[PDB]
């Protein structure tokens, strides 16, 4: 790019004009080229800051998803995170997030608590669910119905303030023996 | 949290030289100096669009609230869209749109009324007079509210399941119990004081509307971003009245006053001044766009954690033990209800 | 390499007047002509260029033969059929190898085509040619490079163009090249395999903007569109009275420089041709407006300073320059913006026995401030004497400018006068001629309102300008309203028609169909502009009435709107995306579907629990 | 972890021209070039 000078080559500019007349043209080239170089350096600085942010994100992602299980949802890929296998890439990293994703599900009649004898029963972990007749306790992310025992539930209430009380029979392993 | 800025597509040739053939010819002598500028501004626009997408389009499918609205006594009418309003937004959403004033909407096609302006043409008509336009965002303020409503209906009807896979319906008192169990307190206490917590929730939601209504500016960050962009554009346009050490500051009368091989020096002086000012503007826009990108990535992470689930990290999703977070669309940004 | 060039190239898909032969019309020559011919053995010898083709202007003969060539630059008349009729003062007799290479494979079916291109940029006549055997027929459509043969610097106007024929006992393909930008694909052996004209189709401009023969699917901002003006209203104030430059020049007693007489020129019309014909000029160094544009400018006030001097002093007096005349008699401001006039006057400032009437100052206590007079007779002090008189160390400030009819040119009585223009913006008075055209309140027009040139539209304006407000402006320093100088009515100036053109295209490999999106401008504006042929884009996107979609990001042309919804393929803006969809294929624009419409069956005791699970391995880059 | 940097308030007018009236006048010919600089440095200070 001539940058508004006689020519765009230093070698023929010096070989064509004497020093104290070629000075103006050479200064014009210097001003143009330094400005272009400043443009390049500033853009490289900006892109390097962007890449630094991306690489810090990558390092955090490695330290969390790779060296452990991360509870933060949708961070280590979509779905419930299980692992992540890193892979090297040209000027970058590529992750292989292994995730647990649910599947086929059905509507289940559920109740906040179960009121055996004037007392509310809440599951120690999971949902109370109903197949349509018998009531069943199960986990959060997998349907594994179990008999509602005093082990599965903890009792604390009066069966009058727990909204959604749903009468039913709880069992204990003591009266039989 | 700001999510985006106004997208600009300043045309260097038009800005530095006004429909002047000799000026454009002498600008061509500066090489591909400003094709870099157009490329950078295009990159900024695309990055802003990607920022909005990352922040808001976090759902896989469109979701809708049940026709009845009885969430165990919890009153949410202040955050789900209002059917009666034509824009289909919430009272909070409108407050936000009514408390932020945009200098340049962009989606106006204002050409045609600069001539019917009658009085002095507005900043916009003036920017149009010297080649600095504003592109409109790809996502309109209407379907962005649709995305916000989809996210909202995903949280209140499916808990945090829809943020992972299929949206599984769960009663709202039960989701409350499970979030409570997430911070170390049993679900029984919630079921015992469900009435009290519902009343407190309704009171807090009601009093946040008045807090936003009566405050001078609680939207200081979004208004600050808009003001920064408008002020940058104004400083950009104002340099066109600067002589830059030449005979005059107008290309049209400079060419009409001096013959080509003496007006060349003056025109080159103008080119040097205007390109330097444009480089200043583009670099500052790059820096502010990087800042907004960081803020929008923070917003996207905050959405993906606080909205699509309960976040155990203390003081991240607002002060106190986090339970939920309801997002709300704002002009060039997002607003959370932790 | 995909080098891009800007030169005189025949436009793709242009108009070629195919001729026949069985009288030899003269064809115009402009920016070069493209010549092509297919023949059996030979029926055409050479060509004739120049002007008027007579014995008044030099002309060119490029007649070949089977042996050499006979290019020459001579002033021949006409053979009307010998060929070098009245050769006349000749020049550049050139002889070299023949241009016409003809080969046959023992049969005449090999009707080789010979494409010739001639052009005459800056003299330096260039000739390009290439011979390729026929494969099917005329103006075949396959690509073919053209190599130069001879580059001889004739350095003569060529404007007509003619050809010779043959004798003893289906050609004439002519095209006219145009200044266009081309992108040329070079092959590994240095050869041109394909070329694309950027100023042709939206796809052509896109591929050219990224300098690549393959445009991947997407939208690419390529250029900008502006409506070029049709006509131009130039109207000035309503005066006509001629300015008195005739006095300023048809005076005799032009002031001595020690007291430079200064007139004021206002409320008149300046046509400086009288200033031209009133003086056999010696130096017209303008320091303000060029004489060419002098009659196109308006001045609030004009100061004519008349002071006779000599050739040396003519150069001496200049914006803030040194010299006793400049430092002690008359000083020009460093930023002087006006035309100085100097013509020789040995007939009014000379006589026999001499004339010492004029005066000039060499002795002043300090320098002369710009446009400041110092008429005074005070003897310069020398040493420390308060002396008042002539003689030793008591010197008169001003000495004679004595003039006689017989000096050297540097000592001749040069008559110098100057027009110090102001070129401010206060209500103008001295406007040059220019003729007032009428108004056009609603159509974009190049205007020259009182020296103020520019482009835009004019509409009625209630702007309650108080009766002293004139040029007018807006918020950010851009003339917005000029009161019509003659009707005093007030006229707002609106931008022309600017926004930006972005081409939406699928993969060139997938398809070449393109859709153009004018940014932030209504289709109606584009339509009346496309229909009026005043749009700068020379690529005319096809319109069928069904391909027009006024969107919120301007208007989309070439893509129909389908009231359905799909996942976004190519982002356009404001919630519309374009894509290549089957009908059998075209480009459709649609409102982006944010996803599958799903409803959840929430209710006071209904819960959904996964009775099974899946595992999935996504990826993050 | 760094938390802040030294806050600077460089005065463009003073830096480019030392108490020189003609130099300041010719600097005014560059428009609001460096009011941007003062604004940016103030923003940096407030951000720190
Ligand atoms: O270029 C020129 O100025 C000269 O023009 C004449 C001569 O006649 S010539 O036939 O010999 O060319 C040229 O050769 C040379
Ligand atoms: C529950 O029933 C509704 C209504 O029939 C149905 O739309 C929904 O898919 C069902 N949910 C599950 C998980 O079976
Ligand atoms: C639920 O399961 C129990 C298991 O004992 C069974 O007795 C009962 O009939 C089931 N109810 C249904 C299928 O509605
Ligand atoms: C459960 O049984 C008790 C005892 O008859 C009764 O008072 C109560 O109302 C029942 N609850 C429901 C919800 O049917
Ligand atoms: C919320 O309160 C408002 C105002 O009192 C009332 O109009 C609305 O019906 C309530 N909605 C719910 C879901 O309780
Ligand atoms: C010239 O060529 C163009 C493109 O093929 C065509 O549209 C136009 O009608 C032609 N003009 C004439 C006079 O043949
Ligand atoms: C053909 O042209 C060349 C060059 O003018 C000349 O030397 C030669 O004699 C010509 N041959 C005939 C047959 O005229
Ligand atoms: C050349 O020019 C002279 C002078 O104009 C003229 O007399 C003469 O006829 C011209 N041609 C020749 C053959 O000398
Ligand atoms: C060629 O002739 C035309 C008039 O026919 C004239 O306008 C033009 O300037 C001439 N060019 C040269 C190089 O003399
Ligand atoms: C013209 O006729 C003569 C005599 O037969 C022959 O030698 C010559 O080659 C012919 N020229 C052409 C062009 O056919
Ligand atoms: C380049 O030239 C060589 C030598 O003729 C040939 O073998 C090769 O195929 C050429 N390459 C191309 C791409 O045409
Ligand atoms: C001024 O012009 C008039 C008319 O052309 C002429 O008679 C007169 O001599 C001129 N005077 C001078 C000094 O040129
Ligand atoms: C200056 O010019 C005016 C206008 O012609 C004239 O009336 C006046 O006498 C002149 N003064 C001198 C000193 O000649
Ligand atoms: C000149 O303009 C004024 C103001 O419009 C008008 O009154 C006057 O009649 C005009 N004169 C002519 C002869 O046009
Ligand atoms: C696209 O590329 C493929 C692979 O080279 C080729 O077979 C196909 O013909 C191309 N299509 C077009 C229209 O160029
Ligand atoms: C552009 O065209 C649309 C077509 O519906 C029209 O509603 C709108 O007013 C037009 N805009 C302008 C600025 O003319
Ligand atoms: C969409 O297209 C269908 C099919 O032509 C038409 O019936 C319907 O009215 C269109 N949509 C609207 C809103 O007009
Ligand atoms: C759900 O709750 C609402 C509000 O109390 C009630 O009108 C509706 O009948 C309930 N539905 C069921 C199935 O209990
Ligand atoms: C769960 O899905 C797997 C994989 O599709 C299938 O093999 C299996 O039979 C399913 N089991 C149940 C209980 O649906």
């Amino acid at each position: 790019s001539k940058f508004g000078a006689i020519s765009s080559v230093l070698n023929d500019i010096l070989s064509r004009l004497d020093p104290p007349e070629a000075e103006v043209q050479i200064d014009r080239l210097i001003t143009g080229r330094l400005q272009s170089l400043q443009t390049y350096v500033t853009q490289q600085l900006i892109r390097a800051a962007e890449i630094r942010a991306s690489a810090n994100l990558a390092a955090t992602k490695m330290s969390e998803c790779v060296l452990g299980q991360s509870k933060r949802v949708d961070f280590c890929g979509k779905g419930y995170h299980l692992m992540s296998f890193p892979q090297s890439a040209p000027h970058g990293v590529v992750f292989l997030h292994v995730t647990y994703v649910p599947a086929q599900e059905k509507n289940f009649t559920t109740a906040p608590a179960i009121c055996h004898d004037g007392k509310a029963h809440f599951p120690r972990e999971g949902v109370f669910v109903s197949n349509g007749t018998h009531w069943f306790v199960t986990q959060r992310n997998f349907y594994e119905p179990q008999i509602i025992t005093t082990d599965n539930t903890f009792v604390s209430g009066n069966c009058d303030v727990v909204i959604g009380i749903v009468n039913n029979t709880v069992y204990d392993p003591l009266q039989l023996e | 949290l700001p999510v985006s800025m106004t997208k600009t597509s300043v045309d260097c040739t038009m800005y530095i030289c006004g429909d002047s053939t000799e000026c454009s010819n002498l600008l061509l002598q500066y090489g591909s100096f400003c094709t870099q500028l157009k490329r950078a501004l295009t990159g900024i626009a695309v990055e802003q669009d990607k920022n909005t997408q990352e922040v808001f389009a976090q759902v896989k499918q469109i979701y809708k609230t049940p026709p009845i609205k009885y969430f165990g006594g919890f009153n949410f009418s202040q955050i789900l869209p209002d059917p009666s309003k034509p824009s289909k937004r919430s009272p909070i959403e409108d407050l936000l749109f009514n408390k932020v004033t945009l200098a340049d909407a962009g989606f106006i096609k204002q050409y045609g009324d600069c001539l019917g302006d009658i009085a002095a043409r507005d900043l916009i008509c003036a920017q149009k007079f010297n080649g600095l336009t504003v592109l409109p965002p790809l996502l309109t303020d209407e379907m962005i509210a649709q995305y916000t409503s989809a996210l909202l209906a995903g949280t209140i009807t499916s808990g945090w399941t829809f943020g992972a896979g299929p949206a599984l319906q769960i009663p709202f008192p039960m989701q409350m119990a499970y979030r409570f169990n997430g911070i170390g307190v049993t679900q029984n206490v919630l079921y015992e004081n469900q009435k009290l917590i519902a009343n407190q929730f309704n009171s807090a939601i009601g009093k946040i509307q008045d807090s936003l209504f009566s405050t001078p500016s609680a939207l200081g960050k979004l208004q600050d971003v808009v003001n920064h962009n408008a002020q940058a554009l104004n400083t950009l346009v104002k340099q066109l009245s600067s002589k830059f050490g030449a005979i005059s500051s107008v290309l049209n009368d400079i060419l009409s006053r001096l013959d080509p091989p003496e007006a060349e020096v003056q025109i080159d002086r103008l080119i040097t001044g205007r390109l330097q000012s444009l480089q200043t503007y583009v670099t500052q826009q790059l820096i502010r766009a990087a800042e907004i990108r960081a803020s929008a990535n923070l917003a996207a992470t905050k959405m993906s954690e606080c909205v699509l689930g309960q976040s155990k990290r203390v003081d991240f999703c607002g002060k106190g033990y986090h339970l939920m977070s309801f997002p709300q669309s704002a002009p060039h940004g997002v607003v959370f209800l932790h | 390499v995909l080098h891009l060039t800007q030169d005189l190239f025949l436009p793709f898909f242009s108009n070629v007047t195919w001729f026949h032969a069985i009288d030899n019309p003269v064809l115009p020559f402009n920016d070069g002509v493209y010549f092509a011919s297919t023949e059996k053995s030979n029926i055409i010898r050479g060509w004739i260029f120049g002007t008027t083709l007579d014995s008044k202007t030099q002309s060119l003969l490029i007649v070949n033969n089977a042996t050499n060539v006979f290019i020459k630059v001579c002033e021949f008349q006409f053979c009307n059929d010998g060929v070098y009729s009245s050769a006349n003062n000749c020049t550049f007799e050139y002889v070299s190898q023949p241009f016409l290479m003809d080969l046959e494979g023992k049969q005449g079916n090999f009707k080789n085509l010979r494409e010739f291109v001639f052009k005459n940029i800056d003299g330096y006549f260039k000739i390009y040619s290439k011979h390729t055997p026929i494969i099917g027929r005329d103006f075949p459509q396959g690509f073919s490079a053209l190599e130069p043969l001879v580059d001889l610097p004739i350095g003569i106007n060529i404007t007509r163009f003619q050809t010779l024929l043959a004798l003893n006992r289906a050609d004439y393909y002519v095209g006219y090249l145009q200044p266009r930008t081309f992108l040329l694909k070079y092959n590994e052996n240095g050869t041109i395999t394909d070329a694309v004209d950027c100023a042709l189709d939206p796809l052509s401009e896109t591929k050219c903007t990224l300098k690549s023969f393959t445009v991947e699917k997407g939208i690419y901002q390529t250029s900008n569109f502006r409506v070029q003006p049709t006509e131009s209203i130039v109207r000035f104030p309503n005066v006509t009275n001629l300015c008195p430059f005739h006095e300023v020049f048809n005076a005799t007693r032009f002031a001595s420089v020690y007291a430079w007489n200064r007139t004021r020129i206002s409320n008149c019309v300046a046509d400086y041709s009288v200033l031209y014909n009133f003086a056999p000029f010696f130096a017209f160094k303008c320091y303000g407006v060029s004489p060419t544009k002098l009659n196109d400018l308006c001045f609030t006030n004009v100061y004519a300073d008349s002071f006779v001097i000599k050739g040396n002093e003519v150069s001496q007096i200049a914006p803030g320059q040194t010299g006793n005349i400049a430092d002690y008699n008359y000083k020009l401001p460093d930023d002087f913006t006006g035309c100085v006039i100097a013509w020789n006057s040995n007939k009014l400032d000379s006589k026999h026995s001499g004339n010492y009437d004029y005066w000039y100052r060499s002795f002043r206590k300090s320098k002369l401030k710009p446009f400041e007079r110092d008429i005074s007779t005070e003897i310069y002090q020398a040493g420390n004497k308060p002396c008042k008189g002539k003689g030793p160390n008591c010197y008169f400030p001003l000495q004679s400018y004595g003039f006689r009819p017989t000096y050297g040119v540097g000592h001749q009585p040069y008559r110098v006068v100057v027009l110090s223009f102001e070129l401010l913006h206060a209500p103008a008075t001295v406007c040059g001629p220019k003729k007032s055209t009428n108004l056009v309140k609603n159509k974009c027009v190049n205007f020259n309102f009182n020296g103020l040139t520019g482009t835009g539209v004019l509409t009625k304006s209630n702007k309650k300008f108080l009766p002293f407000q004139q040029f007018g402006r807006d918020i950010v320093d851009t003339t917005d309203a000029v009161r019509d100088p003659q009707t005093l009515e007030i006229l707002d100036i609106t931008p022309c028609s600017f926004g930006g053109v972005s081409v939406i295209t699928p993969g060139t490999n997938t398809s070449n169909q393109v859709a153009v999106l004018y940014q932030g401008v209504n289709c109606t504006e584009v339509s009346v502009a496309i229909h009026a042929d005043q749009l700068t884009p020379t690529w005319r996107v096809y319109s069928t009435g069904s391909n027009v979609f006024q969107t919120r990001a301007g208007c989309l042309i070439g893509a129909e709107y389908v009231n359905n919804s799909y996942e976004c393929d190519i982002p356009i803006g404001a919630g519309i995306c374009a894509s290549y969809q089957t009908q059998s294929q075209s480009i459709i624009a649609y409102t982006m579907s944010l996803g599958a419409e799903n409803s959840v069956a929430y209710s006071n005791n209904s819960i959904a629990i996964p009775t099974n699970f899946t595992i999935s391995v996504t990826t993050e880059i």
